């Protein structure tokens, strides 16, 4: 998985190469284990312009998902 | 350039005997009776006097007088008495028992001993996990009537050698043996032998050997000439290492970037491209075959069985046993037993792990360590240090551990089984004592 | 006298004994016997 935890994101990669031979055919995707560590940290810098803010808050229909 | 592999040599110089003016009577007498090396030498002394495999066998002569009782490193002498030997070990136990003493006599003659009514010296003695009680029944009635022996002692050789390797005697750790015909985990804390979270697997370096025969029998079934048992433990020996990761490392074992490095060719003694047949890479290498000349037919290739052989400890499914591999058993270990939660370790935990011990004959292979404290980092929680220890010898140091117990320590005589004692309570008894067997019930 | 005693069936005298022990306590939970420190089956596949 890739949890955010800023954000609340939630992502599904697949099933882990260790599960790849439960059995012969199946129709997830295997991947193997991340290299790094579990925790990573790392400095950003976010660029908005006023006009981004001002058509976040003028949907009309509403707010959409990710 | 082709390496040919011939039989060991024999042994030019037979073993000496020691002298009888240095023996002392009180002097304890250490035996470790090992499944494929003997291990005896006093216990004054820290090298290893009387070194052999536990093998013997019996000679005809066209003469007739039935004076042959060789035994071992004699037997290290001609092709013909070497290749009749006859070992005491059938399968994990022992079996037949008149070559036991017979065996035990010849070391005992060695030994400079010149002993009246019996042998009254004490018995250190090595003895395996979870013995079946008619093993330990007939040892009791084997020593304690054939050599009228004061004292003796019961232990395990694992447990031997992390005395040896921390003679505090209340440490905590884990201690994973590689024997001759089996694989055991033993988890220690203070000092104790817990044996009722011990575990054994049904491999060692006599089945990965036989693997290797069968294997390689199975690869050329057109050799024209039949090898031996000792050929095979010795390419065994030579050619065979663990690897760091077993899925990326088959995955590439054949490729041509890595199959010019890692291909060992074979000489037995005697007196449509090819290049993407994975066939003919998997038989004759990188290069090119000719099936008329005499020497590539007798010639042998090991480019997968390098760390195919030796991976079958961390998974024994294609050995054949349902079992599971000494990373599970160790991970189930170190998180789901002696209190601890998965995500938080226990103190006891955490001193298994800073004083994990490897021992036993079978570890002489490379790249277990590393393997060990790489997935020992991999199942882990983060942060955690986990210390491995090895010997440089690793089938000294059980003995080692006994002498230790013996020489080190006054409190040897804790252990000890008198003969009285023995008369009085029968040959169903175990002491309970810190470094042994323990009770079959509770 | 002794008989020759091979190793296959010791593993079986063993296991009978340890079960008529166990069911005549019955009619004591092992703690170390050579069935106890054998290993479980594996759970990855």
């Amino acid at each position: 998985i890739y949890i955010e935890a800023n954000t609340g994101a939630v992502k599904r990669v697949g099933r882990s190469d260790a599960y790849a031979t439960e059995f012969d055919l199946e129709t997830e995707e295997y991947v193997p284990l991340p290299k790094g560590e579990v925790h990573k940290k790392k400095e950003i810098v976010q660029d908005v312009t006023l006009h981004d803010l001002d058509v976040a808050n003028a949907r009309p229909q509403g707010g959409q998902d990710v | 350039k082709a390496v040919v592999i011939d039989d060991p040599p024999l042994r030019q110089t037979p073993e000496p005997f020691d002298e009888q003016s240095a023996y002392n009577p009180q002097s304890p007498i250490a035996i470790d009776f090992g499944s494929s090396k003997l291990r005896a030498g006093f216990v004054n002394h820290a090298t290893p006097t009387h070194i052999f495999p536990n093998a013997l066998t019996k000679f005809r002569d066209r003469k007739l007088n039935k004076n042959f009782t060789f035994v071992g490193n004699d037997t290290l002498l001609d092709q013909a008495v070497r290749s009749q030997s006859r070992s005491p070990f059938d399968g994990p136990f022992v079996t037949n028992w008149n070559l036991t003493e017979e065996i035990l006599d010849y070391t005992f003659h060695h030994l400079g001993v010149v002993p009246d009514n019996g042998i009254p010296n004490p018995i250190l003695l090595t003895e395996r996990l979870a013995t079946v009680q008619s093993q330990r029944t007939n040892w009791y009635q084997i020593l304690f009537e054939t050599y009228n022996v004061p004292g003796v002692t019961f232990g395990i050789d694992s447990l031997f050698s992390f005395y040896n390797y921390n003679p505090s005697g209340n440490k905590t750790g884990l201690v994973i043996s590689c024997g001759h015909e089996d694989t055991n985990v033993i988890p220690v804390v203070d000092g104790a032998g817990i044996l009722t979270d011990a575990k054994r697997i049904n491999w060692g370096g006599h089945q990965a050997v036989d693997y290797l025969n069968d294997l390689m029998a199975l690869k050329y079934p057109y050799f024209p000439t039949k090898m031996s048992y000792l050929q095979y433990e010795t390419m065994y020996k030579d050619y065979c290492y663990v690897s760091r990761n077993y899925d990326e490392d088959i995955e590439k074992i054949l490729t041509l970037e890595n199959l010019d490095t890692n291909d060992v060719v074979v000489e037995a003694p005697f007196t449509y491209d090819w290049r993407n047949s994975i066939l003919h890479l998997f038989l004759r290498g990188p290069r090119p075959h000719d099936s008329e000349n005499i020497h590539e037919q007798h010639q042998m290739h090991l480019n997968v069985e390098r760390i195919r052989v030796p991976e079958v400890i961390f998974q024994p499914t294609m050995g054949g046993q349902d079992q599971a591999g000494i990373c599970e058993l160790s991970e189930t270990i170190l998180l789901k037993k002696f209190g601890s939660q998965p995500g938080k370790l226990s103190q006891t935990s955490i001193d298994m792990v800073n004083n994990v011990l490897i021992t036993g004959g079978n570890a002489k292979v490379p790249g277990l360590k590393e393997r060990i404290v790489k997935e020992f980092t991999g199942f882990l929680p983060t942060g955690t240090n986990i210390t491995v220890n090895m010997s440089s010898d690793p089938s000294l140091d059980a003995w080692k551990g006994m002498a230790a117990l013996a020489r080190n320590e006054e409190q040897y005589r804790k252990t000890v089984i008198s003969k009285k004692e023995y008369e009085e309570y029968g040959p169903e008894y175990i002491k309970e004592h810190k470094l042994g067997n323990t009770k079959y019930f509770e | 006298t002794r008989r020759h005693k091979s190793a296959r069936q010791l593993i079986s005298d063993e296991n009978k004994r340890i079960n008529a022990l166990l069911t005549k306590a019955n009619k004591l939970v092992p703690k170390a016997t050579y069935f106890s420190v054998e290993a479980p089956p594996s759970i990855r596949p």
